[PDB]
């Protein structure tokens, strides 16, 4: 449930490295 | 951070670092997008945040 404008933000902006990432580095979710 | 099948699998003597594996074998075990919940039922209802 997105506008227009929401769907344009999210395609733009864009996010193996963290299967790389063995090293105990992790990221926790919001 | 773990897919919940490897905590069933971990259910052994010696064979995992934590020393409480009788939890292991304990309550209803809840999938959530940051590991799985071990003790605690899923009601499908809506509260406030505790
Ligand atoms: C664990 O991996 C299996 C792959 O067979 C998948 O079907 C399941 O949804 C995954 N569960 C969790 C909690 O990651
Ligand atoms: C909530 O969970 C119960 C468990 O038996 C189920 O019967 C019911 O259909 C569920 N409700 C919804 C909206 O998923």
């Amino acid at each position: 449930k997105r506008s227009f404008i929401e769907d344009l933000l999210f395609n733009k902006v864009t996010l193996l490295i963290c299967a790389q990432k063995f090293k105990g580095l992790t990221v926790l979710p919001p | 951070g773990v897919n919940c099948t490897e905590v069933p699998v971990a259910i052994h003597a010696d064979q995992l670092t934590p020393t409480w594996r009788v939890y292991s074998t304990g309550s209803n075990v809840f999938q959530t997008r940051a590991g799985c919940l071990i003790g605690a039922e899923y009601v499908n209802n809506s509260y406030e945040c505790d």
